[PDB]
């Protein structure tokens, strides 16, 4: 069985955006930074600093 | 007339903030040490931070100041909470004024540093007064002028100007000179003690200062109120 | 004995000598090298401004300067042929190639957790408007270890040498020892970048001052500035000339203190004006030189510029034609005092307040200052925390000439020590704050010997 | 026409008042300068999520961040638009020419 | 010198109320400190009108400048180098006021640079 969640959460709880970070801080209350994808193509390269990688792992 | 007014409300407010601080009307913890409070005071006047406070304190200056043509004479009675009677007596005398429409700030403000350091002078030596058992009071001395009477028109008001006006108008009532002082009873009866104070002598600012204690009573007057002996 | 027999001793049995006033003794001439000298490294035109970026290439020129700078030392000490007790040591380069039981050296950055105050932390999320909780998302006990990176890899660092030292990331080191039986390397010596060249070293005296801190409530700070400047004047102590050896007055910084959250006009207007009356009334005894300070009218950035040509009452506009800077001069927040041959470098010490708002739980004391200020000048840079303390630019933060003597105001705690560093011997004085326990430091040129007078109500 | 709010009026103000004016943009400019550090340290600890560094390479990937779901970018973005805005750089000319004494 | 000094000190002390320093006595009869602070010991005797708080600070050994408050128990009472009236204050706050003062030769100590108008 497999669950579209961001629906699930549209369908359980009322929020205005249904973004992981949206819903993460409305729900959980955690903040999450979001990155562009570009940002993340350009921090995943070789040849990068090892504080990239463990940023976006 | 601009300069003037501003110096006359920065005076009294430091006059009545002084007043309060040293005759324990208010906690001094409140009371903060402090020399801007929207004005440049002429010394490090104590300011309490209380914001109902300091607005009434606001509107009464600006209130006096606006019949200042007609009124002469500015007091601050000092009234006891239990029983109304007046035991001191400050009194701000506005002889001339020197009221015109037409001196610099330094030479004002060293005036006013002199007359606030005398009446702190005035004011340390007096004993101390209990808490929470005390009131202040503000009672002016007029010439020509009704107060009250100026809501039998009905006016409806169109501006906050008007609206100010016709509230101060209101807020004051008629009483009579040796209202709250003890009424003579004959039996030792009180001898209220007049103090002579320095007052500002500038070339637009011309004042006078003195004070009234009772330092006597017959009983039931001054009691608990002075901290005992000292 | 009472009060009254203590005056009938001392005042009087007056001298009344040496107080003639009309020859009045000349003061000591301590003239400053640096004051058309110009070429400041740390002056910055406001025109070019900060465009909100251009820090990775600050980075990247600090890493780069710093490598070559360790990596010379390391030949310098750690050259080709040298052999240590267990084997002869290996120049490896990248930090994840020492696979075996050989000593060996490697020149990388050091990364810590440096985890910030709680304090710091319910300051800026109150003024924030929707700030995060910043204490959930710090979340775990953190990193109690020291790591190496180099830009190819990252191991775990142990031994007695590195714990015991004071470690902030964006420095390099020079790292020594032998590979651990995990994947960590043991730490046995340890390598610095190689020392700048230094200038060589009754001449006179100079008074610090700092941490005056101004304003429209406390009225004692107004009391002891100006029993410090009757001092200054030989009024006090009536030393002559004892007092007239202090050639020049150095104010370090933070005159006045303000919150710039709620703040008018006017009675900035009232301090400013109060500081120009103390130095209209202390400029013709004494030159003062006057400073940026972190909370006063000046940059938030460590390069802070002087305050300004105004600011200060119409009674100074003589000090201020232009032609004479001599007696009243205003420089950047740092600086190089050439004061008779001696170059002295002063800060206003928003850097160590920053390393010391982080906590590093690796490693509040007078020592742990003295200590911090040492790990500085090791490191040959001014300022560790590089977006704490600086924005942009328009590095001078990396040192090009080791001073005589480090000048560092805004501390709790006051401290003096010599030091020697590859050959050369600096002088680390922290000021105290004047508002709180406001003692001052007499500097003596001759003999480099700090003296404090303490100064009470 | 005109920096402050004298009807109309270079510099772009009628009255000199350079020990008021310098100090009244002496003062937006260190209150906007401290709300914008305020803004990159409050990034920066929530970057300190994935990065795991409070030091440089950090604040660039905290600023990197453009999540439309968080005040404080918006914040932010606002802050640089101020300080980068022609209005700050007409208070630094007044400010030059006032201090050009 | 007497007679003088004495009468200004009344004058600033009674006729407008207001604390006197000795800097406030080099300012007007530019005289040495030293003398001030005779003038001051002199003063502070034959006065029957107690109407003034003596303000007297103590210079130690280590120039630790420290200002008397209780005037019963001092510490280091061998260590002090100096004593004298640092001012007289009608009342217990000092709360002194600072202002311009055109010092043109009342100096004791002079920088060696001078300064230049245009
Ligand atoms: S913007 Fe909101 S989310 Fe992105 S970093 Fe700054 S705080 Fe964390």
């Amino acid at each position: 069985h497999m669950i579209n969640i961001w629906r699930a959460l549209r369908s359980d709880v009322n929020l205005t955006q249904y973004t992981i970070e949206s819903a993460a801080f409305n729900i959980l209350h955690k903040r999450l930074p979001h990155f562009s994808f570009e940002s993340l193509t350009n921090m995943w390269n070789a040849k990068k600093s090892t504080t990239e990688l463990k940023t976006v792992l | 007339n601009r300069w003037v007014e501003k110096w006359l409300r920065v005076y009294l407010k430091c006059y009545i903030n002084l007043i309060l601080f040293y005759r324990n009307v208010y906690p001094p913890q409140s009371f903060d040490y402090t020399t801007y409070q929207s004005f440049n005071l002429p010394q490090f006047v104590p300011i309490n931070r209380h914001p109902a406070l300091i607005d009434y304190i606001e509107e009464l200056i600006l209130d006096v100041l606006s019949k200042l043509t007609h009124v002469y004479r500015f007091s601050i009675c000092i009234i006891n909470k239990k029983n109304d009677l007046c035991i001191e007596k400050y009194v701000l005398d506005f002889s001339e004024l020197q009221h015109v429409d037409k001196i610099t700030e330094t030479e004002v403000f060293d005036e006013f540093r002199s007359s606030l350091n005398s009446l702190i002078m005035h004011l340390e030596k007096l004993p101390k007064v209990n808490d929470d058992t005390i009131t202040f009071e503000a009672v002016i001395n007029a010439i020509e002028l009704e107060l009250g009477h100026k809501l039998d028109r009905n006016r409806r008001v169109d501006s906050l100007e008007e609206k100010a006006e016709i509230e101060r108008d209101s807020n004051w009532v008629k009483c009579q000179e040796d209202e709250n002082l003890p009424d003579n009873n004959g039996f030792q009866p009180p001898k209220i003690k007049l103090t002579s104070l320095v007052g500002s002598d500038v070339g637009p600012l011309i004042i006078h200062q003195f004070s009234e204690k009772l330092i006597s009573g017959d009983d039931k007057i001054l009691n608990g109120v002075y901290s005992q002996y000292e | 004995l009472h009060m009254d027999a203590l005056l009938t001793k001392f005042n009087e049995d007056r001298s009344l000598q040496d107080e003639n006033l009309s020859q009045p003794r000349t003061r000591v001439r301590i003239v400053d090298d640096n004051l058309y000298n110009k070429s400041n490294p740390f002056q910055l035109c406001y025109k070019k401004r900060d465009y909100g970026s251009q820090y990775y290439h600050i980075y990247q020129y600090r890493l780069k300067t710093f490598r070559e700078r360790v990596l010379k030392e390391c030949d310098k000490r750690w050259d080709a042929g040298f052999t240590l007790n267990g084997q002869l040591v290996l120049k490896k380069d990248k930090v994840l190639d020492i696979q075996g039981n050989q000593p060996c050296w490697c020149v990388g950055s050091i990364y810590c957790e440096m985890k910030y105050k709680p304090n710091v932390l319910d300051e800026v999320i109150n003024d924030t408007y929707g700030a995060p909780d910043l204490t959930k998302s710090y979340t775990e006990g953190g990193s109690d270890e020291i790591m190496l990176e180099d830009e190819s890899g990252r191991v775990l660092l142990v031994g007695d040498f590195i714990r015991s030292t004071p470690f902030i990331t964006g420095v390099v080191v020079g790292i020594l020892g032998m590979e651990a039986e995990a994947g960590t390397f043991q730490v046995l010596d340890i390598c610095y970048p190689t020392p700048l060249p230094q200038n060589p070293f009754t001449r006179g005296k100079i008074a610090l001052v700092s941490g005056l801190n101004l304003n429209n409530t406390s009225p004692d700070r107004l009391l002891r500035l100006e029993i410090l400047r009757e001092f200054l004047m030989g009024r006090i102590n009536n030393k002559i000339d004892d007092i007239s050896l202090i050639g020049r007055l150095l104010i370090c910084g933070n005159s006045v203190d303000f919150d710039i959250k709620s703040v008018n006009k006017d009675e900035l207007m009232i301090s400013l004006t109060e500081f120009s009356k103390f130095l209209h009334n202390i400029l013709p005894s004494i030159s003062v030189d006057i400073m940026p300070g972190t909370n006063d009218p000046s940059d938030k950035s460590l390069p802070q510029q002087p305050f300004h040509k105004s600011l200060f009452d119409k009674s100074l506009e003589s000090y201020f034609n232009g032609s004479n800077k001599e007696i009243l001069n205003l420089v950047t927040n740092p600086y190089e005092f050439s004061y008779n041959g001696v170059d002295v470098l002063a800060v206003s010490g928003k850097n160590i307040n920053d390393i010391c708002k982080y906590v590093i739980p690796s490693n509040d004391d007078i020592e742990h200052r003295l200590d911090l200020m040492e790990c500085t000048m090791k490191w040959q840079n001014i300022a560790p925390t590089a977006p704490d303390t600086l924005w942009c630019y328009p590095d001078p933060f990396v040192l090009d000439k080791w001073p005589h003597v480090y000048i560092v105001a805004n501390q709790p705690y006051f401290g003096t020590r010599v030091v020697e560093i590859g050959g050369k011997n600096i002088k680390i004085i922290s000021v105290p704050e004047f508002s709180s326990t406001g003692m001052i430091i007499l500097l003596d040129l001759e003999t480099l010997e700090a003296e404090t007078v303490k100064i009470d109500i | 026409c005109g920096e402050e709010l004298k009807i109309c009026s270079l510099c772009d103000d009628c009255l000199e008042k350079r020990s008021t004016t310098t100090l009244s943009f002496l003062i937006k400019k260190l209150k906007r300068q401290k709300e914008y550090q305020t803004l990159k340290t409050v990034c920066r600890t929530c970057s300190y999520r994935y990065t795991s560094d409070a030091g440089i390479e950090n604040d660039h990937i905290a600023s990197k961040c453009n999540s439309y779901d968080c005040p404080v970018f918006y914040s932010r973005v606002k802050a640089e638009r101020y300080l980068r805005d022609n209005q700050s750089v007409q208070r630094e000319e007044a400010l030059i020419s006032l201090n050009d004494w | 010198m007497d007679q003088k000094a004495s009468y200004f000190i009344n004058e600033k002390l009674f006729t407008e109320v207001k604390p006197v320093l000795f800097t406030d006595l080099i300012h007007h009869l530019k005289i040495g400190p030293s003398m001030a602070k005779k003038l001051m010991f002199d003063y502070y005797k034959q006065t029957t009108n107690a109407k003034y708080n003596c303000v007297v600070i103590c210079c130690y050994k280590d120039q630790t400048i420290k200002i008397i408050h209780d005037l019963s128990n001092i510490p280091q009472q061998d260590s002090i180098i100096d004593c004298f009236i640092y001012a007289f204050n009608p009342m217990d706050s000092f709360i002194p006021y600072y202002d311009i003062i055109d010092q043109k030769d009342c100096l004791t100590i002079k920088n060696s640079y001078e300064l230049k108008v245009s």
